[PDB]
């Protein structure tokens, strides 16, 4: 029934056509650094950080991810970085952050995305402790639809986690960080993601597909409902040992339906894992835990959000943690030009 | 705390023997039996991995690994004594002593991250090492031949 509510056949067909067209035609240098006023850092990463910025001519606020080219080359992330920008600029979905501009200079790569002021789901989850099943379900439904979309384009997201899920002003999810997103038609092999969310097949280099995203969803749902991930330890190896074992313990307050859904998503045997069976995503849309889910209302964003972050106005960064600031210096010599031409 | 992503070197297969005595191989296999990435290997992969592990001779006072450095190798002790210390906020502390047995650098087999400690040989010793890239190429090339779907 859940899967019979909305007809997505022609939608996914057209979405695929549009994606392919844009994927092959990314724009280059659609803006420049001096067209933005840097206000504050929203988050930092290995290649640099994401800053809240104001477009000087329009006055609109955006989130600009800055990636140090030399660092990207050193950490051997050239391909991933090129994929991140090429894929993000080509996708379009209600729950995916939009890339507004991109450009590069002698030192860095820049991705200017729409600013999602609500903050990371991570901060809200850690403050609230744990979400009610209905609250967790609201977010889960959005991810289910997003993966159906991404997977239909033969893309794998590969880094689902609360830290990469932003809450917008209506309380809906905006997926960011396409750092590991990749076009995959068969199987891929890069060991990447975030420790607590890695599927067994990634950890063991068995080769994997979109099923790893469904596993990650299981980890996400569990963490949202429990307040902590299913496989946790103070050291990475211990985390991985637990993941490979797959033995999961559910809090006593988890409903029978939730436990059943999670046992099927956190299935160590990818061939028995929900989202990867004959009925694909429908097995998830039709699961009892989502019985009360109105998939149409979710996609159209008409469902009332169980939680909405506080907002003062444009530029408000109160929902994000504070980070040490630093001026952006651009070298007088072009760095790693050859490797980033496509950007 | 916010969790950062991890990422290893890519190797799309779809797109190395270090002589050891039977005794050496048996002891080495027995030392990696509890290592996560080894326990999950098929018998043929194990054999190929064991062949790839190289001997690392060390002199007393020599630093096997220095904390903070990039890690690309996993090590299993064959013989010798080693010290283990970690610098925390500037304070150096000993976290124990190795006595002819043990292993370290396990995480290096998955991806590069700064070494969490410095391990120095406190006497003549010998270790068996395994490079992350060499390891990955072996497992991935072997698994790439497996049919799926
Ligand atoms: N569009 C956006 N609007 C607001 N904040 C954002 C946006 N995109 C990213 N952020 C914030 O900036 C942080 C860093 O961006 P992210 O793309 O996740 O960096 P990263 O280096 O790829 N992190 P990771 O790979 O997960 O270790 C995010 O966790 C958010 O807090
Ligand atoms: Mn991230
Ligand atoms: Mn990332």
């Amino acid at each position: 029934k859940g899967s019979e509510q909305e007809s997505v056949k022609e939608f996914l067909a057209k979405a695929k056509e549009d994606f392919l067209k844009k994927w092959e035609t990314p724009s280059q240098n659609t803006a420049q650094l001096d067209q933005f006023d840097r206000i504050k850092t929203l988050g930092t990463g290995s290649f640099g950080r994401v800053m809240l910025v104001k477009h000087k001519e329009s006055g609109n606020h955006y989130a600009m991810k800055i990636l140090d080219k030399q660092k990207v080359v050193k950490l051997k992330q050239i391909e991933h970085t090129l994929n991140e920008k090429r894929i993000l600029q080509a996708v379009n979905f209600p729950f995916l952050v939009k890339l507004e501009f991109s450009f590069k200079d002698n030192s860095n790569l820049y991705m200017v995305m729409e600013y999602v002021a609500g903050g990371e789901m991570f901060s809200h989850l850690r403050r609230i402790g744990r979400f009610s099943e209905p609250h967790a379900r609201f977010y889960a439904a959005q991810i289910v639809l997003t993966f159906e979309y991404l997977h239909s384009l033969d893309l794998i997201y590969r880094d689902l986690k609360p830290e990469n899920l932003l809450i917008d002003q209506q309380g809906y999810i905006q997926v960011t960080d396409f750092g590991f997103a990749k076009r995959v038609k068969g199987r891929t092999w890069t060991l990447c993601g975030t420790p607590e969310y890695l599927a067994p097949e990634i950890i063991l280099s068995k080769g994997y597909n979109k099923a790893v995203d469904w596993w990650a969803l299981g980890v996400l749902i569990y963490e949202m409902a429990a307040g902590y991930p299913p496989f946790f330890a103070d050291q990475p190896i211990q985390i991985y040992e637990k993941i490979v074992s797959g033995k999961v313990r559910f809090p006593s307050h988890f409903s029978s339906d939730l436990k059943d859904l999670l046992r099927n998503l956190l299935q160590v045997d990818l061939t028995k894992r929900f989202g990867n069976l004959k009925n694909g995503v429908n097995d998830i849309k039709n699961h009892k835990w989502f019985a009360t889910t109105d998939w149409i209302a979710i996609y159209q964003r008409k469902v009332e959000a169980p939680f909405i972050p506080k907002f003062k106005g444009p530029g408000d960064t109160s929902n994000f943690d504070d980070y040490e600031e630093e001026e952006i210096r651009v070298s007088i010599n072009e760095k790693c030009g050859k490797e980033f031409t496509e950007f | 705390t916010r969790r950062a992503s991890v990422c290893a070197e890519a190797y799309n297969p779809d797109e190395i023997i270090h002589p050891k005595t039977d005794d050496q191989r048996n002891r080495l296999q027995e030392a990696c039996k509890d290592i996560l990435l080894f326990k999950n290997l098929d018998p043929e992969q194990m054999s190929q991995v064991l062949d790839a592990m190289f001997e690392k001779l060390v002199k007393e006072g020599e630093h096997v690994i220095d904390q903070g450095d990039d890690g690309d190798n996993f090590y299993v002790i064959d013989r010798g004594t080693f010290d283990i210390y970690v610098k925390c906020d500037g304070v150096g502390r000993c976290v124990g002593n190795y006595d002819n047995r043990g292993s370290f650098g396990e995480l290096a087999l998955m991806y590069n991250t700064p070494r969490a400690a410095t391990i120095t040989a406190t006497s003549p010793g010998a270790l068996w090492g395994l490079d992350r890239v060499t390891f990955r190429r072996i497992i991935v090339k072997n698994n790439a031949k497996k049919r799926k779907m």
